[PDB]
């Protein structure tokens, strides 16, 4: 699947925006990374991409932030998942010396996924504009202010980028 | 005997207080926007903390931002005041007394800024002019050039949160008084709501707006002249509120309907039912007159802050204008003159009724133009994209195309009818008149009851209340406030403040939040209003009243520490926030916050040491208030009986924060009720809710910091005390005595009747 | 016998006025961002004239940002005005008269507002509760889902102008009574000006800011302690300007200096020449704490509305925070007590010399520095995309790096110090330091006289050119005024004011534009102020006084009417605005207008019938208001004597618009100067001005309409009136009488000694 | 000349920006058509750039509009030059009643070269929201707001940009 021919916005936070990856372009920059965390929303979060977290954070072994109110759902899946308010760890996550959620520091990678566009723009905008920290967001949208995001997508088009990404892990 | 801020400048509270607030829950900045473009030098691109051309960096812009809506919210409140009590003196004289139900400290928010305690409308004009002469220095802080360190532009936000408690608080009890509201009344009679209710054969007068002050002389024209049983009155926003709560100080039953919140504006347009439109100010849409326009309705401008571009007829005959809009030679006019409006509105909507009927005007799509327009769908994802609450609607259009009309019939209630997707719609299919004409079985159903606006919370109730608040026994107030741009329904408040109402908080609503918690209706048909008492009790739900009746809610809070603590109001607002922030548990939900308004009420309960979850949405606000938990000199505070730093709780964790989803909401806000004075009982009680919550909509495991709250074995939810002393022992190491089943060692904070905390070093004895 | 409005509200002079004068001036609207980022709903993408979620559409939207703009210029200045009203009134009693010269006419714009003639301190208060009050209204309308038709907010911004300069009076007729400043001083004195009139050896106490209040404490201070003639005290902005003006109206030696506009903030910190900075309020640099810090010079805020996060130390004692201070322990501090502020800046400021200079500062690069830095330029293109003016940076440094700095040189002048280039540069390279190391030369010659603010136009003054601005014969009123951000240097309004005093119009300066125009000398080393005379009179130059005596330039106008024209002003704003747009020849100049308070200002001038020429960075406020001089019906006012419809010459053919180069405002302004009512001497004397100005700075050639504003001959050019009725024969084929040399036929619009033009039918004779 | 490979903004007016054209495109955009008009400025316009406004207009047969104080020395050219405000210009083209500069009609195409960016943006914004008017820039920056432009260029590839183009007219 194609998930960079689409990358138009409604809005623009300004000239800065993500540039968009394709699924195997994300696989290899997930598995390079030292300490990443997987960011779950729940909002636009729906079964079938619940299935995909999961394979994802099992594929990569990547701990999860469950935000919102995915753990509800994550509970009873086996990972490795803690519940944390989106809007406090994206505060958390620009602090150098926070410990995290297992104590043992920060992390080198986000990876966003089940969020409106809206509310991860803007939990985002702070570690866009104050942090060195590198995130990708690997919705079925376009997100602006991701280091790195998959560009708009339908949602088969979306189930199918994400298990290439998950086959390339 | 005065606290020392009477009548206080911009600086006032800024280093004894706000910079104390500020150090523990820290501002949290998310640009809405990477860029400034106040003035000439600019636009300037901030992107990386960059400064602009004048030296400003983007954390102190987006202070600047935040601060300029909160200072809009701050004016709108107060210019609706002002408003009010100008004609209010005018027409009852400036000797009226505020009469406002049993109770001595009539003014918090005032007397605490100004020293004042105002018994009559006349004495209300000093704080009135002070807010609008500190306006002024506010609104000229906004120029290029002024403040700009980001946390100077917080302080100067908090101080006018404080004002806008206190120009609503002027609002409210001006026209509690002069229009026989409620009297803090428990028993404040239960209003029909809901585009369902109306009956469609009688003529509709609806009313769009804030200001209840015109809506006053409509209604007066109704009972004079035997209509009130003949036309439907309903308002849309506040004045839906305050209309329904104009001469009920006597509970007489309600004769005029709600319709609903500021999303229910467009769809109650597009339904059709109005014959006559009637605006005044504040959260009116902004293409009412051409919408109403396409249905014959006839909108009238009655406040200047509202014209449209319409031709005005304030001084013309009513008569002939009236002539003028039935005509539909113009689809409107401005009438600003009170005594022809109430005439001018009524008879133009009675007349009006048969006319509109006689067109044969058909709102919305047929059955088969319904089938077309969804056939003509291109599953472009324009409208995805432009939809505020990015609603699938190419996925619901797909569904209808072949009869599965779910998608659409669930949509009906989540979108927010602005109608955004209908301009970006390449096939010009009118998307929303589509989920509307899908909905028509909904909305028939949308029929719920409201308890009116009550007012303040009594000294009685204060006194009754005020000890097991402070100990923590009655587990804190629950306020749930604000807009309705929810990001996932209208149902969600109705489920939280069940929830809340079931483990005995005392919950208080107001404004939009008011109307959709009494919107659903349960197994029985009983709305939440039936289930629950409206006093200030556990298990209680009152409806406060409009937006401006939340300065009773900080009002509440500021007579606990008034009357329960006999502390000192008058100039004295950092020791009273110090207080609620220290001992009395609260939390305020505005799950749907949208307007400067709501920023500047936010920022005002956050003065006052009151923290706030906001919905999702609100995280465009651009400055959220949180504390970092994992850093321990951030939770410590002075004793004032010796004036030796004690350690604290992290609770609350935020002042100002949004949340995403409903059920993750529920668990927050009870832990945020959470004070380091709660007494043991308390403690163990609100620890109670809290776990339990956090589990029934977290995954089914406990919080995993909920021993940080512990300081000895009587902090222990009762039900599992047993089982949670092996955890301490188990997965923390705690020394347990097995015995009398108590702590030995464990807790960091220790257990202290005695002990006095606060941040205010002044108020320790050294 | 007053006018219809007094104390108006927002509606007051729409329906009358403000949609009169917004039918022929058009709102032009260029949006400055096609988006809109109010509330949560949005942001909204209002590209192509698109509805946001809440329904105003992109041209309301604009109209709404513009009124923003303009109340929160209106605020500044009435925030500045109520500070000094509470203080001086604090200080010298609410009795105090109002001494500003000899003037009956004492306030102008308060008085047609309020209808109020106040003579002493205390009646001043009524008027400034006024503008409180309707300020809070104002805000409140710029709230979501308030106004949304574009026309409206203008009118409501046309409205909020007029209040602007009820603000701006207030606060210099107060400072000019209270600190004896000059009194309608044709005489004011020559103080010094430019960065170049510094004594270097001196210890240099620098003010930036606004209000003044604080500063003559500072000054106080030094006369009691003689340090007049041993410290160097000088300010940026209007301060600079009051300061210079404080005690002056005996007219004594000034001892004080004036550094510049706040294009020279930057500039003059970065030489390194301030010991000491005190910032009050407005137009201050956000970055000037770590600035200075860099060069040790500590920085004292003494207004509640900048404080930059900095300790306040208003209750300590002067003498340890002055070791703080010095010791360089905190880089500044907060002073909001005026007692404490005079002795502490004043002192740490001869303390502080020594210790600068013993710190072995070099505040520039050296030579091989600079030689350096320029050498490491990669050309790289950054720092031109991110300069406010587009200034070709790479192209300097490229010359630079082989020795021909006359790039630099030339850019100096130009750049405006806001040093977005710096934060751009991968290499680092400070380039505001690598442009003011290259201009040392011209620097140490930037020396210029002002003459002080002079204050209001005196009745004698209005009486002896009320008749001659009337009839034409004196070509009109030029005001030089407002900001620094000018696109092409600061010598424009010099050239400017130049052509203007030498064909003898009445110019007359305020603000940064009043400084700039000093800071040049001719081939005799003369400043303007020396080779014209200060008086209110034809090719005369009077520095009006800070920013907030604009106020005494509509209060002059408005002084032709009341004096010369003997209408009421009373509540009466209309007529006086009508009268001015139909008799009286001006035309307002803010060439590098930057700030929200040039908007309100120029919305001020506009609302009395008073065009404005702004820079093009003017163009990025949103909103232009021009005339479509194509459009016959656009061009139709009464004639008062008989109610009947006449035609008006297309003049002036805007309110507010910009120029793009000075040599094109030059013809525009003479043309805007052109009214219906010129008599036949004053009309052929304003087409001999505009008709040459137009072919010295527009190619050589007239003029295409210069026979739209020719009634008879006698209109005619005296010089040339031989060749033009030629032209007029010829090109246009109108009937010419070569005998005695007069028109036949031709004109479209006759002449008529009797006629009574009023765009206002209410004051015609029916 | 390369003139469409730098589109860089300091700051965005939002998600619409101009096409960014080849000389070769511009010119054939010019070229077609009907009534075209030469929209020139003062500020960034230099004696190079100045004679080759006079080679576009001649060579396309092209009326000038000239803005600013750009009549000051075009009235010295053998061209059709005729004084108008820009912002009045920008104002006057989105009506269209407007009778022109030679009373003969609006134009269909709009030609802009030597301004300031911030200034011809800003008048431009009026035509790009409020109006189908049809402009071109060809500066030596990439103009946001107008319907297509060059990119930005050097002063030498500007040159020898426009003078591809005028050798395609
Ligand atoms: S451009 Fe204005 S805030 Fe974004
Ligand atoms: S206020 Fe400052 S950051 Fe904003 S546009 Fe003006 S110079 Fe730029
Ligand atoms: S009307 Fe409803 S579906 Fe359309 S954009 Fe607004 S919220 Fe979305
Ligand atoms: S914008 Fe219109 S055509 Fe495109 S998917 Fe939406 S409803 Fe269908
Ligand atoms: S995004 Fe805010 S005004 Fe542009
Ligand atoms: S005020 Fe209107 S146009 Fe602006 S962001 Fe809110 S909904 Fe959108
Ligand atoms: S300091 Fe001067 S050269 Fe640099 S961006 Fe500002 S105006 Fe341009
Ligand atoms: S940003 Fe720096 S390196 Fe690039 S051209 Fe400008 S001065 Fe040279
Ligand atoms: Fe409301
Ligand atoms: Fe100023």
């Amino acid at each position: 699947v194609d998930t960079t021919k689409n990358t138009k916005l409604f809005t623009s936070y300004g000239v800065n925006t993500s540039k968009a990856v394709s699924p195997e372009m994300a696989a290899k920059i997930i598995s390079k990374a030292k300490r990443p965390l997987l960011m779950v929303g729940t909002l636009a979060l729906d079964p079938e991409l619940l299935d995909r977290v999961v394979k994802i954070s099992k594929a990569a072994n990547i701990p999860i932030a469950a935000t919102g109110s995915s753990l509800a759902v994550l509970a009873d899946k086996d990972v490795d998942a803690k519940y944390i308010n989106a809007h406090m760890l994206g505060f958390y996550l620009t602090d150098p010396k926070w410990p995290g959620l297992d104590g043992n520091g920060n992390y080198d990678m986000i990876i966003t996924i089940g969020f409106k566009k809206f509310y991860i723009n803007q939990v985002l905008s702070a570690a866009k504009n104050f942090s060195n920290l590198k995130t990708i967001a690997i919705e079925r949208g376009y997100i602006q202010n991701a280091t790195m995001s998959f560009g708009n997508l339908s949602k088969a088009d979306h189930y199918a980028a994400l298990d290439e990404l998950i086959n390339a892990l | 005997n005065a606290g020392p801020t009477l009548f206080p400048g911009l600086e006032g509270y800024r280093d004894d207080w706000n910079f104390k607030l500020l150090d523990r829950y820290e501002p949290v900045i998310t640009p809405m926007c990477d860029q400034c473009c106040y003035c000439t030098y600019g636009p300037c691109d901030l992107s990386g903390n960059k400064r602009g051309a004048c030296g400003i960096d983007m954390k102190g812009h987006n202070g600047r931002e935040f601060f300029l809506r909160v200072i809009t919210g701050t004016a709108c409140h107060a210019a609706h005041g002002r408003h009010l009590l100008d004609h209010l003196i005018e027409k009852y004289g400036e000797d009226l007394p505020l009469t406002l139900g049993q109770s001595n400290v009539l003014t918090p928010n005032i007397t605490i800024s100004t020293g004042l305690s105002p018994k009559t409308l006349g004495e209300v004009k000093p704080a009135m002019e002070y807010v609008e002469e500190q306006l002024t220095q506010l609104l000229a802080t906004v120029h290029a050039g002024q403040e700009s360190a980001e946390i100077d532009y917080d302080s100067k936000a908090l101080f006018s949160g404080s004002l806008d408690h206190v120009g609503m608080e002027i609002s409210d009890i001006v026209q509690v008084a002069a229009y026989d509201f409620p009297k803090a009344d428990p028993e404040a009679p239960l209003v029909e709501i809901g585009m369902g209710t109306i009956d469609k054969s009688k003529p509709f007068l609806c009313v769009i707006g804030h200001n209840v002050a015109g809506v006053t002389y409509m209604m007066d024209y109704m009972e004079d002249n035997n209509l009130t049983d003949k036309m439907e009155i309903a308002g849309l926003c506040c004045t839906a509120i305050d209309l329904t709560r104009y001469k009920e100080a006597d509970r007489r039953p309600p004769y005029a309907k709600v319709i609903g919140s500021m999303s229910k504006e467009l769809k109650v347009i597009r339904s059709g039912m109005p014959d006559v439109i009637v605006v005044d100010e504040q959260c009116v849409r902004g293409d009412i007159v051409p919408e109403a326009q396409k249905l014959k309705i006839p909108v009238i401008a009655s406040n200047p802050k509202i014209m449209y571009g319409l031709p005005n007829r304030t001084d013309a005959d009513v008569d002939e204008t009236m002539e003028e809009l039935k005509s539909g030679k113009i689809p409107g006019c401005v009438m600003l003159d009170y005594d022809k409006l109430g005439e001018l509105c009524v008879r133009l909507t009675m007349e009006m009724a048969p006319i509109r009927d006689a067109a044969g005007i058909t709102a919305l799509p047929t059955d088969e133009e319904l089938v077309n327009m969804v056939a003509k769908c291109a599953d472009c994802g324009a409208c995805l994209l432009a939809c505020p609450e990015e609603i699938d609607i190419p996925e619901a259009m797909g569904f209808a195309k072949k009869g599965d009309f779910s998608y659409f019939e669930e949509i009906h209630d989540t979108c927010i009818g602005c109608r955004r997707c209908e301009q970006v719609c390449k096939k010009e299919i009118p998307i929303l008149n589509v989920i509307e004409k899908i909905a028509q079985k909904q909305i028939a159903e949308e029929k719920g009851l409201m308890r009116a606006g009550r007012g303040q919370v009594s000294d009685a109730e204060i006194r009754a209340e005020g000890l097991n608040l402070v100990m923590g026994t009655t587990p804190g107030i629950i306020a749930i406030i604000g807009c309705p741009n929810y990001a996932g329904g209208t149902k969600d408040v109705y489920y939280i403040a069940e929830e809340f109402l079931k483990r005995n908080f005392i919950v208080v609503t107001t404004g939009c939040g008011a109307m959709d918690i009494g919107m659903f209706k349960d197994a029985d048909g009983k709305t939440l209003y039936e289930r629950f008492p409206g006093g200030f009790q556990c298990g209680g739900l009152a409806n406060i009243g409009s937006c401006v009746s939340n300065a009773h809610i900080t009002g509440a809070a500021e007579k606990v520490a008034a009357i329960f603590a006999q502390r000192t109001l008058e100039g004295n607002l950092a020791e009273i926030g110090d207080y609620i922030l220290n001992r009395v548990g609260a939390c305020g939900l505005a799950w749907g916050a949208f307007s400067q308004k709501a920023s500047s009420i936010g920022t005002g309960c956050n003065i006052f040491g009151i923290p706030a979850v906001l919905g999702p949405h609100s995280s465009k606000y651009r400055r959220a208030l949180i504390a970092k938990t994992y850093e321990e000199d951030k939770w410590k505070v002075y004793d004032a009986r010796n004036g030796q730093e004690m350690p604290i709780p992290p609770a609350p964790e935020f002042l100002l924060t949004t949340a995403e989803t409903w059920q993750e909401a529920i668990p927050m806000m009870a832990k945020a009720c959470i004070r380091p004075s709660d007494n043991s009982m308390g403690r163990a009680i609100k620890l109670t809710h809290w776990m339990e919550l956090h589990k029934k909509y977290l995954g089914g495991k406990e919080p995993e910091d909920w021993w940080k709250f512990v300081r000895t074995e009587a902090d222990l939810p009762l039900a599992t005390r047993e089982a949670l002393l092996k955890e301490l022992e188990k997965e923390h190491g705690w020394e347990i005595d097995w015995k009398r089943k108590k702590i030995i060692s464990g807790p960091k904070i220790k257990f202290d009747v005695s002990a006095q905390p606060t941040n205010l070093k002044r108020l320790c004895k050294e």
